[PDB]
């Protein structure tokens, strides 16, 4: 809150509690106007066509999103050896996505 | 510190000496005062348990570049290692030392 304070510390560590591997993970990220704004429809037809298998139609929707859904967004590959070398399995547990420190420009 | 590696105590663990009793055969019917060299022949059986508990000081290296790790080679081979041979002989081929991880000056 307020122009000069920073609105959350960059947190990127990797504890290992035992039996509880919170992977923390932090980048920048830049993101720019899309489509002008617009919603703009995609198909072959204005792709420049393509195959019968390849049509498709859809929407260009003018929103960035976050995706994280790689492993090795969060694990270093120190701790994806700790979680290969002696570990029978795994599943994620929890989440917690804080954006923040956004600035316009 | 034992030039041979280990551990320097000033009152290591005791040794434990054991020794089946002398059982003399058959004396003389009189009397005789030598030390009576005539004993018969046995030896003795069981089993021996040391439970000994050993304390760790476990890594938390913030180190990268994966760790250096002792493993036992994938590759076909008449015998497993450190496993008994075909006369059940069993074989340890070679000397692992404990100097694996690191951990910076």
């Amino acid at each position: 809150d307020g122009v000069g304070s920073s609105s959350g510390n960059w947190h990127c560590d990797s504890q290992w509690l035992g039996d509880r591997v919170i992977t923390t993970s932090t980048r920048t990220w830049a993101l720019p106007t899309y489509n002008n704004h617009l919603y703009k429809q995609i198909s072959n037809s204005t792709s420049g066509g393509s195959s019968n298998d390849n049509a498709y139609f859809g929407y260009s929707t003018p929103w960035g999103y976050f995706d994280f859904n790689r492993f090795h967004c969060h694990f270093s590959p120190r701790d994806w050896q700790r979680l290969i070398n002696n570990n029978w399995g795994f599943r994620p547990k929890r989440l917690n996505f804080k954006l923040f420190n956004i600035q316009v420009k | 510190s034992p030039l041979m590696g280990g551990f320097g105590m000033k009152h290591p663990p005791p040794q434990i000496l054991i020794k089946n009793t002398p059982v003399p055969a058959d004396p003389p019917t009189a009397f005789n005062k030598d030390k009576l060299n005539s004993f018969i022949t046995q030896y003795s059986t069981g089993q021996v348990s040391v439970e000994i508990e050993w304390e760790l000081q476990k890594e938390n290296s913030k180190r990268w570049n994966p760790e250096i790790q002792y493993t036992s080679n994938y590759y076909k081979s008449n015998n497993v290692e450190f496993a008994v041979n075909t006369e059940g002989v069993y074989s340890e081929p070679r000397p692992i030392g404990t100097r694996y991880l690191t951990r910076n000056l």
